[PDB]
């Protein structure tokens, strides 16, 4: 398992799902081998974006190593050309440039030499699989002695995220460091197609990595590793792919089950008072199918003296590409604390200052109130336009949905609050601490529900509570009970 | 193989421009107690953060003069980047300020220019691949890239460990220190457990508007006290172990440079051969720079470079790599503890043995004494061959002067066969290489007295053979006699001798037993004699150590 995967020392790969599973076993990785090496040596970590890079920082502390976290733009540029860019290529060459990303396309290798040698600037390639800083990069260190011993005797180990969308270019740079200058190499990715892909991103060459690279030692990461065992058993056994992974414990404590005979509120202050197996203070949320399930839970909670607000799923959230950005474009528009520049963390890159600018001056018109729906879609327009993608229909009206009303403002709100509700496709995303669900809502028998039933399962971490509402649901938990022959599953008050 | 190469200083204190080649561990000595002192100092300006944010001041300019320009530039070599680790720790920081071209060299300097008005010049450090374009160093604040490449550590002769501890301490279980933790404050419930604390609060508050008073380490703990007891001189060679102890696990991600001046102050000779065989033989020191007046703390030397800094008011420098050579490893410690001392002299005569020793000491004692006062030394080397001792001598700028006699060894497994030892060691001095054995036909009646003389007689018509060859031995100061010292010491007193022994061959009888014949003979030395000796040509070696 994960004690396993920290220990090797060698090229390491692994195959991360499920979201977080990748961030902590990263950082945990990365400051354990710091704890271990005590020469000179540093990391280097490198995130598509920003903010990834910076989540990292937090985390692992003081970086008194030297040890490099920041942008894969970032990290070629600081350390590679910029530096060794004139012993490569002569003193024509500045180490003054400025690259901008969304400027100066070219169509051949020879072009942008001329554009970075004449035009004292570093623009991107014209063909979204080809990356010019990465060619540049790899071409510094092949003609620069100076560039390949610095890199040698700075870094022992570089980790890599989210390898799946790296490019061919991108992809040939990290070959590069491992074949030729021997530097261990840990790489976490997703073998799955998903739906977040980096512009230029081509899976197949860490796909190809998984099945004909000797020198990668391979590992694999368990979806609900954050959960506890008990709540990934209960989880785990409506589905049949995943009925295999769980084994049985003697005792189960962190799944509850309560047949709903009293009210709803009643049931809430019976499990917080009368057994005190979940607190009042800790963050509680319940889960329904549809909005109409939510707001009479929240209704008949206030009156009881209960407080709750209630997050509705926005129609942006919807499994398309552009749906993580999309939704930080909300965040910026909806909320003043939320700052431009946390917005330009999300994008891909280290864009730089004048860059930025200019992305802030296409935004700026959606601060303005009432300008009708038509104005928003250009806005949208020319914002992914300066990026270099386009926009689906309906995400496009899914975006201009939310910026006419103030309904979806709570989902996007930079605030957090102890006590909610979401629908099972409210955060289908990020995870609750305890989690109480009725079973009167899932399908059991037919399978229709079971993959919106196993999400709402998963998002419980410490205490799960479930509601013996459909006799259904509690025929299916017996007969499998008996097919496995496991005598305790779930936890009865 | 080195990763330092050279140091060049100019204009700094009495260093007008010297240059000194250098490597990993380098001991510094000479008469110029000066010269040494501002020669580490001057490392720890290039080097040594607390002592460069200080600056220089008119003093340190040389000959008082603010017009020329300090400038200390040391010279890396970067060659033995694929194996040496160390060598990457430099690479690492040093970034984008190399260039391919020049890859295996790397300059570090110091350039220091004078303000009037600001009566201050500030110390600007600069590196770089050119000599010629060098760029200043890149710091933020009070620290640079050099600080985190470079920790100079400069051992203080005179070094209280108590105080060391203290900064230490702190870098250097739980459960346990938790008991200890409450124990510590079970100490102050039970020291209030009273008469003073409540009369000197009714005298406080009468004067001024609780005082209990409690005890000092119980307040911050029990680490913050912890200081060391064993089960002054003793305790000085335990600060060394603390340091080596402390710089490899406090400094092991940059390279630490020891500064040791004059550490035989207040230690035993019995201590100094350790701490010399703790900085040689050991790799615990890698790179260090040594300051010395003592002979016993180079009798372990080996694999190092030797500094001699000139009498002259110039302050001129003379280095040598001291590096014994594994033929020699057999007799290497009894090789060093005699050249150890030498290395401290002016002039050196190498003599064979010691009665060679006791008569020259005589000798000298009546017609110069104070010949070692004014840099005299005799240096006997028995078996050995001269070129070792003459190489470290003649690059540190010492005079060397050999007087040995001509000599004929008898090859093993074949009789009749004699080796020019003599002549040999004489050519090697002089890069000739080794002379073809001859083969002297001796009857075998032929024994004992009398057939040591028929070897002389070849000694005296191989040394006629060779008149030219020994024509350039004496502008070598190359001293060979034509047979031995005995027969050159009877040529300067040959009354004396047949005297003093009464027999009628005093040669062969002193050869009979030559240590103690030589005493013998010493003895009824006469004040003369001793003069005639000294002034004869046969010895102008002894005028040439004393130096008239």
């Amino acid at each position: 398992s994960r004690e396993q995967i920290i220990k090797d020392g060698g090229n390491i790969l692994v195959t991360a799902g499920a979201g977080s599973g990748k961030t902590t076993i990263l950082v945990s990785k990365i400051e354990a081998d710091l704890k271990e090496n005590k020469t000179h040596y540093s990391i280097a970590a490198v995130t598509f974006t920003n903010k990834a890079a910076k989540e990292i920082e937090g985390r692992l502390g003081y970086s008194s190593r030297g040890n490099f976290i920041g942008t894969n733009d970032g990290f070629v540029e600081s350390e590679i050309i910029r530096p060794f860019i004139k012993d490569a290529f002569g003193n024509d060459y500045p180490d003054n440039f400025t690259a901008e990303y969304f400027d100066n396309q070219f169509a051949s290798y020879d072009k942008g030499l001329q554009v970075l040698k004449y035009q004292n600037i570093l623009g991107t390639y014209s063909n979204p699989k080809k990356n010019f800083k990465f060619q540049l990069a790899l071409d510094i260190l092949k003609k620069s002695l100076v560039a390949r011993q610095y890199i040698f005797s700075k870094y022992f180990k570089i980790f890599i995220d989210e390898y799946q969308d790296s490019d061919k270019d991108m992809h040939n740079l990290f070959m590069y460091l491992k074949d030729q200058l021997k530097i261990k190499l840990f790489i976490v990715g997703d073998p799955k197609q998903s739906i977040y892909i980096w512009r230029g991103a081509e899976p197949e060459n860490f796909n190809g990595l998984i099945e004909n690279s000797t020198d990668f030692n391979k590992y694999h990461l368990t979806s609900n590793f954050r959960c506890c065992q008990d709540i990934q058993n209960y989880s785990n056994l409506f589905n049949e792919e995943t009925r295999s992974l769980i084994k049985e414990k003697n005792e189960v404590q962190n799944v509850i089950s309560i047949a709903d005979d009293m009210p709803i509120s009643d049931i809430l202050l019976k499990l917080t008072e009368e057994k005190q197996v979940l607190n009042i203070e800790a963050e509680l949320v319940i889960l329904v199918r549809r909005r109409n399930q939510a707001i009479e839970i929240m209704k008949e909670l206030n009156e009881e003296g209960f407080n709750f607000i209630f997050i509705p799923q926005t129609p942006l959230d919807r499994a398309t590409p552009n749906a993580t950005l999309l939704k930080e474009v909300i965040k910026y528009v909806k909320n003043d604390r939320y700052s431009i520049y946390d917005l330009a963390a999300e994008i891909v890159g280290n864009l730089s200052s004048r860059e930025i600018k200019e992305i802030q001056k296409i935004i700026n018109e959606l601060l303005v109130p009432n300008i009708n729906q038509v104005l928003i879609n250009q806005v949208l327009i020319n914002l992914f336009a300066k990026l270099e993608i386009t926009l689906d229909t309906r995400e496009i009206t899914a975006f201009t949905e939310v910026m006419m009303t103030n309904e979806f403002d709570i989902a996007f709100d930079t605030n957090e609050y102890l006590h909610k509700i979401f629908t099972v496709h409210s955060a289908k995303g990020l995870e609750f601490n305890q989690v109480i669900i009725t079973a009167s809502d899932y399908n059991v028998h037919y399978n229709r529900d079971t993959n919106e039933h196993y999400v709402a399962t998963t998002r419980a971490k410490d205490k799960l509570i479930v509601i013996m509402d459909n006799k259904k649901y509690s025929d299916y938990i017996e007969t499998l009970m008996k097919e496995l022959k496991i005598k305790n599953i779930i936890k009865s008050i | 193989s080195s990763k330092f190469s050279n140091i060049t200083i100019k204009n700094f204190r009495n260093f007008e421009k010297v240059n000194i080649n250098l490597d990993n561990k380098n001991v510094i000595f000479g008469m110029n107690d000066i010269g040494k002192t501002n020669f580490l100092y001057a490392l720890r300006f290039l080097l040594d953060k607390e002592i460069r944010k200080f600056g220089f001041n008119k003093s340190d300019y040389h000959k008082h003069d603010t017009s020329k320009k300090i400038e200390i530039i040391l010279t890396l070599d970067l060659s033995n980047y694929e194996k040496d680790e160390d060598t990457k720790k430099l690479i690492s920081v040093v970034k984008g300020a190399r260039t391919s071209a020049n890859a295996d060299v790397f300059y570090i300097a110091l350039e220091s220019k004078y303000d009037d008005k600001e009566l201050y010049g500030n110390i600007i450090l600069k590196w770089g691949s050119e000599l010629d374009n060098l760029i200043d160093i890149p710091g933020r604040g009070n620290i640079n890239a050099l600080d985190n490449v470079f920790k100079v550590i400069y051992i203080n002769p005179l070094v209280d460990l108590d105080k060391l501890f203290a900064q230490n301490k702190k870098y250097i279980d739980e459960g346990i220190l938790n008991n200890i933790k409450s124990l510590t404050d079970q100490v102050n419930q039970q020291i209030g457990e009273k008469g003073f604390q409540q009369e000197i609060t009714s005298e406080y508050r009468s004067l001024k508007k609780s005082i209990e008073l409690k005890s000092e380490m119980a307040i911050k703990g029990f680490f913050s006290d912890i200081i060391p007891y064993i089960k002054d001189g003793r305790r000085k060679m335990l600060s060394y172990s603390i340091y080596n102890y402390l710089a490899k696990k406090k400094y092991e991600d940059k390279i630490v440079i020891y500064l040791i001046e004059e550490p035989e102050i207040s230690l035993h000779r019995s201590m100094q051969i350790a701490l010399s065989k703790q900085l040689f033989e050991q790799s615990t020191y890698k790179y260090f720079f040594l300051s010395t007046h003592s002979p016993e703390l180079l009798y372990e030397m080996d694999n190092t470079r030797l500094i001699r800094v000139h009498s002259t008011e110039k302050v001129v420098c003379s280095s040598h790599m001291y590096n014994v050579e594994e033929a020699y490893g057999s007799v290497k410690k009894k090789l060093n503890k005699a050249l150890s001392s030498a290395l401290f002299a002016e002039r050196v005569l190498l003599i064979e043995g010691p009665s060679e020793k006791i008569l020259f000491e005589k000798v000298l004692d009546e017609v110069e004494p104070e010949y070692e006062l004014n840099g005299g030394f005799l240096l006997e080397v028995g078996g050995t061959y001269f070129n070792h001792y003459v190489c470290t001598l003649n690059d540190l700028g010492i005079t060397h002067i050999i007087k040995t006699d001509n000599d004929l060894k008898s090859k093993k497994g074949k009789k009749g066969v004699y080796e020019l030892l003599g002549l040999n060691r004489c050519l090697n001095l002089l890069g000739r290489e080794n002379l073809d054995e001859i083969t002297i036909d001796i009857p075998e009646d032929i024994k004992g007295k009398k057939k040591k003389e028929r070897l002389n007689e070849r000694k005296k018509e191989i040394f006629k053979q060779y008149k030219n060859e020994v024509g350039e031995f004496l502008g070598e100061r190359i001293y060979l006699s034509e047979i031995d010292l005995e027969n050159d010491l009877y040529s300067a007193i040959g009354e004396s001798m047949k005297r003093i022994f009464e027999n009628e061959d005093p040669v062969h009888y002193l050869q009979k037993s030559k240590l103690f014949n030589m005493v013998e003979l010493v003895n009824n030395l006469s004040t003369k004699d001793c003069f005639d000796v000294f002034e004869h040509e046969k010895f102008a070696c002894l005028k040439e150590l004393v130096g008239s």
